[PDB]
């Protein structure tokens, strides 16, 4: 009962309705490159960089949103499916600013895999590109943001996970800055997790700024004790000084969240 | 064949000559069977419009009947709403200004006549806020017929309930995007929902909601009273009834005229309206629907005739039935191109496709009509253009892709000229 | 967000002094076994390396993501 | 066309606490 | 988009609903539904707009308070519409309506005798802020495609020469006639009325039986 | 002394090495030779920075020198713009 | 000549006038 | 040509030595902007492959054209970030005259 039988590239997988396309995808074991969708963030559509293609059907659907049906077979490696994201790739980085060598999230992009693994060769993109101003988010979050894909997974935690509501979208087009209208730092506590939680290297962290680049570091599991949540934690060493702290994912306990004064 | 008798005409007031207010109307006799159209049934109303055949009168074209059937599904708790979009963005939709402020009524009767077929506890119609001056036209003749108890509770002596409200819109072209529509009217940011939730299962206010272009609201109640028939009966097939048709640009006298469909085009511009500006000759291309549809050349319009799938056989949309005209003067490499600068101020920024695609067309179409670019460039373009179409979280981005898609489809040649031209003067 | 490299899991021997050398300032490390981690498909068969080769083990059992429940229509919801 | 002597030019990582020169 | 507070424009400069202005907000909520208000910023981010064209950062502060929701809400509500004016509007506020429909038809035309009118570039308010010249895209009301807005009067199928007249009328004396200072009525075409020059059915004409 | 002021000191058991040896460290630091760089004045809002040279310079970036508030700063050469 | 003038609060204050025959709210 | 050294510690130099030879820590240096506090070519460890040429973005780190830099002691050949320095201001003018030359060609 409540088990509907999908199939992922014939796979056979059964989910219960009401789980997403991608959703699918993943008990079957496959990934649909995704961005603005977070497991605990609110699906939002942003991106389609997820747009695959159910079987017999004209268009491709939004791996994130479309509640799978009965029976839909999704082809996640077809021909269509890879110039769904052959072209959209295309476009996030078309008028992304490249400062991969400043941009500290450099292995830590889940922008640049997609791109050296979903997306294309080479650029097109002959025309100019944009800038967009950077402004001042608090002392702990540094938003380079002319970084930012405009995927609102910020707007989300800043509303869903922490009750902040502050940070929104402002304008339209191809200058719609994600960035507090009036300069008002984000104050709060679960501050850190935007870093975390936002792909692009927009903003990141401003205490490890430039200190070290992520395949350096040497990743010790270990307990946050600065609480008594007990959070868990991952310390990221780099040849014997601790550089960062970040999430490590506890269900229970932490569920890939940290808070302010324990990283 | 067109030619549509005045009689036939649903819109009489169009042009006004007919006092638009209450006294008029009730000479034009739009309050005429209502009572008795309720009366007969939600389930009466739709079986008129199924007979109809009625395709969406937006830019969008589905059965009427259909969309408005999904909603018929019995109430689950939360109240079910009608809303109408009066905005239209789209060039050349001065269409549906005319039934706002020449016939106000019609549309009030047609939005209490549809409301009854979704059972809509309450309809609010949300006119661009450009038009401020339509706003006034609207609820004077709202409030004039509440004050004669047309709409209301217990509305036109009947058990239904009905209330009809304004919205202002704020000079944005995605705010008519169906699900947008909605998202303004709940006072979000106008942008597009997705699709998968149909706005019928969930919607303004999270109640179940159905959208109408105004055109498709208004002729609701005429279509009851002529009857499915004979509403049927002018159109071709899955094409049906009369839709106002706007001719905008290079013709001798534009005018938006309501004459029949499956009008052969070269006739529309010849026999009504003006012929085109400079003769039938002096035309470059036709834009049947409005800025989203592709421009089709002269060397089909006369063949053509205005339908929605007509215009689908030749790869063009029906849409808003604007038709915009280019002469022989016209430099459409800069015409379009202004379309897809329209587009640049105006998409949402939502959805990546569409946000970086249409500002990328723009600046490569802004490099065509100088004729910096080289000739490979075009067909990037092309690949541009698709990659933006069936991408989209909406349908602008799918509007956005056709007009570039027509430009290199017809008029490639000229494109690779301009490219030339620059070549040659270093 | 990647998960590929959740996947497989990995026994690491426990981290030893990693004192500052005098001279350039480079890390400097007298534990052999510490930059090796070797990679075993399945629990069973990293617990019997253990075995075998003598090194004690405390095994930690895999942790992966609760299903979670999400739908676009969801959201919308006004009244929640 | 018409001896170096090697350091490590970085900071002290861990700063150490200094007693109090006040007796108590 | 950002608002870096300046001594003119910043909530120094007070905002507050006249007693009547309050009045217009609250029969506003009622149009929409119970239990909801947020629905309403636009409205009455428009009135904040009616009351004065500047809308300041201040103003939208009590948007936000009137209507009780997050006050980045109102801010981003704001800097979406093209209606609203986050800085200081032109008494008259005239934009051209620049779209191919127009421009095919002359809209273009019209600009650059606007400009040399008003003597000022396009964008901007004149010195005597007297007029600000915009170029808006698509108004509506393409039939009659030469066209300038002037604070919803619409004006419509103008040629170069009538705004210069209307221009004028504005800047001595008021209301200038707004509409389409053509011979064709409403959208009518130039010719005549095709579409219907009998007289119209009068009430329950030809309704169909059942 | 150095860049980063490298002070092996009068106490540390290091500063050893230098005794009838002389130690490296550099003139012209660069701290402050951008500084004494003058601002680029640009009439666009945004300007490029090859860093001069093209294939020579370096990734080519876009600068937003929108607020005379703030010279933008190429996050390469630390050339200011003024606007 | 309705439409050659109104004032910039017609829509509104008609509006609200409209409340008193707008129909209970939800 | 300022006087602001090129590198901006992205440190992928350090990630495709194949010898471990590059050793490179960084901060924010006050200005803001992102320098190697300290940059240690082991030159003994270094096997002059001309990869560190070929990685770096802003192309800092070049193989110089000098290989006459025999030394006595052992701890001459470990370079820090001043030697090289100092070794990039003596010979630019021919470093800048060969990366001229064989550009194109990379
Ligand atoms: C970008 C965009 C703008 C739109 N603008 C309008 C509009 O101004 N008026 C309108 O009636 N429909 C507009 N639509 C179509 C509506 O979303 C909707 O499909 C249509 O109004 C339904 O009317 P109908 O079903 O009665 O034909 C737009 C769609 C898109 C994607
Ligand atoms: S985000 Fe930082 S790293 Fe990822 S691509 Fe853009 S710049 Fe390079
Ligand atoms: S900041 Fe990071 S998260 Fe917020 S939008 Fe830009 S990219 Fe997405
Ligand atoms: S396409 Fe994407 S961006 Fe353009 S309007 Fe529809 S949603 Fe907003
Ligand atoms: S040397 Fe070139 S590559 Fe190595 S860090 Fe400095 S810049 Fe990046
Ligand atoms: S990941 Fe598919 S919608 Fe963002
Ligand atoms: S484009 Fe000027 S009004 Fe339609
Ligand atoms: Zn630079």
């Amino acid at each position: 009962s409540n088990l509907i039988e999908v199939f992922v590239d014939g796979q056979s997988v059964m989910v219960e309705p009401g789980t997403t396309v991608l959703q699918a995808c993943e008990k079957v074991g496959m990934q649909i490159p995704r961005f603005c969708y977070h497991e605990r963030l609110s699906v939002a559509g942003n991106c389609r960089m997820c747009l695959v293609e159910i079987e017999k059907a004209p268009k491709v659907v939004a791996a994130c949103a479309m509640p799978v049906m009965k029976g839909w077979n999704i082809l996640t490696n077809s021909e269509k499916s890879k110039k769904a994201r052959e072209g959209v790739m295309e476009f996030l980085l078309a008028n992304h600013p490249l400062d991969c060598p400043i941009c500290d999230q450099g292995g830590e992009c889940d922008l640049q895999d997609q791109s050296m693994m979903f997306g294309s060769d080479r650029s097109r993109f002959l025309e100019g590109k944009r800038a967009v101003e950077d402004k001042n988010i608090g002392p702990l979050v540094k938003t380079i943001m002319t970084r930012c894909i405009q995927c609102t997974r910020c707007i989300r935690f800043a509303s869903e996970i922490a009750g902040v509501d502050d940070l929104g979208t402002t304008g339209r087009g191809n200058d719609m800055q994600v960035g507090t209208y009036i300069e008002k730092m984000f104050m709060s506590e679960l501050s850190g997790n935007v870093i975390d939680i936002c792909p692009v290297g927009a903003l990141t962290s401003k205490p490890y700024a430039f200190t070290a680049r992520p395949w350096e570091t040497r990743k010790t599991e270990s307990i946050d004790v600065m609480d008594a949540v007990g959070s868990n934690i991952v310390v990221s060493t780099r040849t014997g000084e601790v550089m960062r702290i970040l999430p490590r994912m506890h269900e229970d306990i932490n569920e890939e969240w940290i808070s302010d004064k324990t990283r | 064949f067109g030619s549509l008798k005045d009689e036939d005409r649903i819109f009489t007031n169009l042009y006004g000559r007919h006092d638009w207010r209450l006294k008029g109307a009730l000479r034009r006799g739009d309050w005429y069977k209502t009572k008795e159209i309720l009366l007969k049934g939600p389930d009466w109303i739709l079986g008129e419009m199924k007979t109809s055949g009625l395709r969406g009168r937006g830019g969008a074209g589905f059965p009427t009947g259909l969309k408005w059937s999904f909603m018929n599904k019995p109430s689950d708790g939360r109240p079910k709403y009608l809303v109408v979009n009066a905005d239209e963005g789209e060039p050349g939709t001065c269409k549906d200004r005319e039934i706002m402020r020449h016939d106000p009524h019609k549309l009030v009767e047609g939005c209490l006549v549809g409301g009854r077929a979704m059972g809509a506890r309450a309809a609010y119609i949300y006119i661009r806020g450009e038009f401020y001056n339509e706003a006034s036209n609207l609820q004077v003749a709202i409030r004039e017929a509440y004050e004669a108890g047309l709409i209301g509770k217990n509305a036109c002596g009947s058990d239904y309930d009905f209330d009809v409200f304004v919205v202002r819109g704020a000079g944005a072209y995605i705010c008519g995007e169906e699900t947008a529509l909605i998202e303004s009217i709940e006072g979000k940011q106008g942008k597009p929902r997705l699709k998968p939730p149909f706005p019928a299962d969930v919607g303004v206010f999270g109640c179940p909601t159905t959208v109408a272009n105004v055109e498709t609201v208004a002729v609701s109640p005429t279509i009851c009273r002529r009857g499915g028939t004979w509403f049927a009966g002018f159109g071709r097939e899955r094409n049906s009834g009369t839709k106002l048709f706007n001719i905008s640009g290079h013709v001798n006298h534009p005018c938006t005229v309501e004459e029949e469909m499956s009008v052969p085009l070269k006739e529309l511009i010849e026999k009504h309206a003006g012929g085109v500006t400079g003769g039938w000759d002096n035309l470059l291309a036709v834009i049947p629907g409005g800025s989203s549809t592709p421009l089709i050349p002269k060397s089909v319009c006369e063949t053509v005739l205005m339908d929605f799938d007509a215009l689908v056989q030749a790869q063009t949309g029906l849409g808003t039935a604007a038709v915009i005209v280019m002469d022989r003067s016209t430099d459409i490499v800069k015409a379009i191109a202004r379309l897809i600068e329209f587009y640049k101020h105006e998409s949402c920024g939502q959805c990546t496709p569409c946000r970086e695609g249409v500002d990328w067309m723009n600046k490569v179409m802004a490099r065509f009509v100088k004729g910096d670019a080289r000739p490979a460039e075009i067909d990037s373009l092309w690949e541009i253009s698709k990659q933006i179409e069936g991408h989209t979280i909406c349908a602008l981005g799918d509007g956005a892709a056709w007009p570039v898609q027509g430009l290199i489809r017809h008029f490639r040649p000229e494109l690779e000229d301009r490219m030339q031209r620059f070549a040659q003067q270093h | 967000s990647g998960v590929n490299n959740t996947k497989k899991w990995k026994m690491e021997f426990d981290t030893r002094e990693r004192w500052e050398n005098p001279l350039m300032g480079w890390a400097s490390t007298a534990d052999p076994l510490s930059n090796m981690v070797l990679t075993f498909s399945a629990k069973e068969d990293a617990i019997a390396f253990a075995e075998k080769n003598g090194w004690s083990y405390d095994v930690e059992e895999k942790k992966v993501p609760k299903p979670k429940s999400k739908s676009y229509g969801a959201n919308f919801s006004w009244n929640k | 066309p018409t001896q170096y002597v090697p350091y490590s030019t970085t900071r002290k990582k861990i700063h150490e606490w200094v007693p109090p020169s006040t007796p108590y | 988009f950002v608002h870096r507070d300046t001594p003119e424009n910043n909530p120094d400069t007070p905002f507050d609903f006249t007693p009547e202005n309050y009045k217009r907000i609250e029969a506003i909520v009622k149009n929409y539904p119970e239990g909801h208000q947020a629905a309403a910023v636009l409205p009455v981010l428009d009135l904040a707009q009616r009351q004065n064209g500047w809308l300041p950062i201040s103003a939208m502060n009590k948007v936000a308070e009137v209507l009780q929701v997050p006050p980045m809400r109102v801010y981003e509500v704001a800097t979406f519409y093209t209606m609203y004016n986050r800085k200081p509007v032109g008494k008259y506020h005239i934009q051209v309506c620049t779209t191919t429909p127009c421009m095919l038809r002359d809209s273009d035309s019209i600009l650059e005798t606007l400009q040399r009118k008003l003597g000022i570039k396009v964008g901007e308010t004149t010195p005597d802020k007297l007029f600000t010249l915009i170029e808006v895209e698509c108004l509506g009301a393409c039939v009659n495609a030469p066209m300038v807005q002037i604070n919803d009067n619409y004006y419509e199928d103008l040629t170069p020469k009538d705004i210069e007249e209307i221009i004028d009328e504005l800047k001595a004396g008021k209301v200038p006639k707004p509409g389409p200072r053509s011979g064709r009525f409403c959208c009518e075409p130039a010719g005549g009325l095709t579409s219907l020059t009998e007289p119209p059915k009068g009430p329950g004409f030809g309704v169909q039986a059942g | 002394i150095t860049h980063t002021g490298q002070v092996y000191d009068e106490k540390d058991y290091r500063r050893v090495r230098f005794v009838d040896r002389q130690k490296e460290v550099n003139e012209n630091f660069a701290i402050d030779l951008i500084a004494q760089q003058p601002v680029n004045e640009v009439e666009h809002r945004i300007i490029a920075c090859d860093g001069g040279g093209g294939a020579l310079g370096h990734p080519k970036v876009y600068i937003n020198l929108d607020k005379e508030t703030k010279t933008g700063t190429c996050g390469y050469c630390g050339l200011q713009f003024k606007q | 000549l309705q439409h050659h003038d109104y004032n910039t609060y017609t829509f509104l204050d008609l509006n609200l006038d409209l409340s008193k025959f707008r129909l209970p709210q939800p | 040509p300022s006087g602001e050294e090129r590198c901006i510690a992205c440190k992928l130099c350090e990630a495709i030595c194949p010898a471990q030879a590059i050793t490179i820590e960084a901060e924010p240096r006050a200005d803001g902007s992102r320098r190697t506090t300290r940059y240690d070519i082991d030159m003994t460890k270094c096997i002059y492959c001309g990869f560190c040429q070929e990685a770096c973005p802003v192309d800092a780190i070049v193989e110089g054209p000098n290989f006459e830099f025999s030394t006595e002691t052992h701890e001459e050949l470990l370079y820090n970030k001043e030697k090289l320095l100092n070794n990039g201001d003596k010979w630019e003018a021919e470093i800048a005259a060969n990366i001229q030359a064989d550009y194109l060609y990379r």
